[PDB]
């Protein structure tokens, strides 16, 4: 079980470059490759990758090319490159997932005992980040069907160490937008966070709405996942949280009643010696 | 008569009733310290 | 079927619910919990149980119609207090 996966930004521009040459290419709408990594403790580090001749069909989707012979020969060329990297999984350029997926994480298995898919979104978003990891776990079905060959989502984030992180803060230096600027910074933060929830929320209010209108048959898990949320929701009146949340924050007000302070009088302070100064200075000039 | 004069509520007895006698303000405080963080940033 | 806002049920209302004398409504409570059907506690001077969550059930097609209406005033309210705040902050904002 990968509780956590961290991509790097070497692999995220290469898949990116990838889907690039492929767009240009054909008309393919989605691209495989490999990625290498070393699976430190319980927490892969997918940091590096690369592209696998792949193609399927649109209306069969039992159809594809996924290339092994391929695959072994440059996972072994880019074992003599670098020792450290052993393949851990796999990335694809689908803005979303496909049922090819299981078959192709299968096989992708057959040569990491616990291979880890990845979705990259060349096509941008405005709510998270641009990867999502899956693994391609099996689960029992409480009731009726047996189990089945299902993915499932890990914690996937990015990093980069020192060097990877020089390189692309300079690109982006290069074409940006402000930095942090602490207060401006995080306030955005709760605004992109809101946006966040509100895309995402607006997204389960349409698949309800498809159900509702019975476009997709019930599933009694999702539901029951949903009136959990529900049944999860707190309760603000509750006239303890209330006396609560005024207490802490009187407390929170209070700190910075007095940092104010520290900043007023530190101002005051400055305008003083700046008026004394430039009295003294003008009055030199008079002499 | 003078029960005229708003005649209060009697109570149970004439009693004449007596002297009559939460929701976060959340809007408005996030307003105070969107100020606060406002007047903090600008350069001036 | 109580909503969360008072989700608070008490011993008499139990007992006119499943046949059970008050006095062992306690104990129904007492196995239900331990089970794990639902989860929450009982004030026995109120002798009322408090019930902060249930397995969760079955539901019909309706009351999927009352949660996506739960859900869409949800969904106004976050949207409406993010464009307050993105207003009152363009200023400040990048």
């Amino acid at each position: 079980a990968v509780q956590k996966v961290v991509v790097h930004p070497l692999v995220l521009l290469s898949v990116v470059d990838h889907f690039n040459r492929i767009g240009k290419v054909g008309n393919q709408k989605r691209v495989v490759g490999v990625l290498l990594g070393s699976w430190q403790k319980k927490v892969l580090d997918v940091s590096n990758s690369f592209a696998v001749p792949f193609d399927e069909d649109d209306k069969d989707d039992s159809v594809w090319f996924l290339d092994h012979d391929y695959l072994e020969n440059m996972y072994g060329m880019f074992k003599k490159v670098n020792a450290r990297e052993r393949i851990v999984g796999w990335y694809h350029t689908g803005p979303k997932l496909h049922k090819n997926d299981i078959a192709i994480n299968e096989l992708m298995k057959r040569y990491c005992p616990n291979s880890v898919l990845v979705i990259i979104d060349v096509k941008p978003k405005d709510l998270g980040l641009p990867t999502e990891a899956y693994i391609s776990v099996e689960e029992v079905h409480d009731d009726g069907t047996p189990t089945s060959k299902t993915f499932e989502h890990v914690t996937s984030e990015i990093g980069a160490e020192e060097a990877e992180e020089v390189g692309v803060e300079h690109l982006l230096r290069d074409i940006k937008d402000t930095t942090v600027g602490t207060l401006s910074q995080r306030i955005t933060n709760q605004v992109h966070g809101l946006k966040g929830l509100n895309s995402k929320l607006l997204d389960i209010r349409s698949y309800l709405e498809k159900v509702a209108t019975g476009k997709l048959p019930i599933n009694h898990q999702i539901i029951y996942q949903l009136q959990d949320v529900f049944n999860l929701l707190p309760d603000v009146s509750l006239q303890e949280f209330v006396k609560a949340f005024y207490l802490k924050t009187n407390d929170q007000m209070v700190v910075v009643y007095l940092a104010s302070l520290i900043r007023s009088v530190v101002a005051l302070h400055n305008l003083i010696n700046n008026k004394i100064a430039n009295r003294d200075a003008e009055k030199k000039e008079g002499q | 008569d003078y029960a005229k004069k708003r005649g209060w509520v009697l109570g149970p007895n004439n009693y004449y009733s007596f002297a009559s006698q939460t929701t976060i303000p959340s809007t408005e405080l996030a307003k105070q310290v969107i100020e606060y963080a406002r007047q903090l940033e600008m350069i001036v | 079927t109580r909503p969360a806002n008072h989700r608070q049920l008490t011993f008499e209302e139990i007992a006119k619910s499943a046949k059970i004398t008050v006095n062992e409504v306690e104990l129904l409570v007492m196995k239900a919990l331990s089970v794990g059907l639902v989860k929450g506690s009982i004030d026995e001077v109120d002798k009322r149980v408090h019930m902060t969550w249930v397995q969760p059930r079955v539901l019909d097609l309706q009351q999927i119609k009352g949660m996506k209406d739960r859900l869409e005033f949800w969904c106004t309210d976050v949207k409406s207090m993010e464009m307050l705040v993105e207003h009152q902050a363009h200023d400040i904002l990048t």
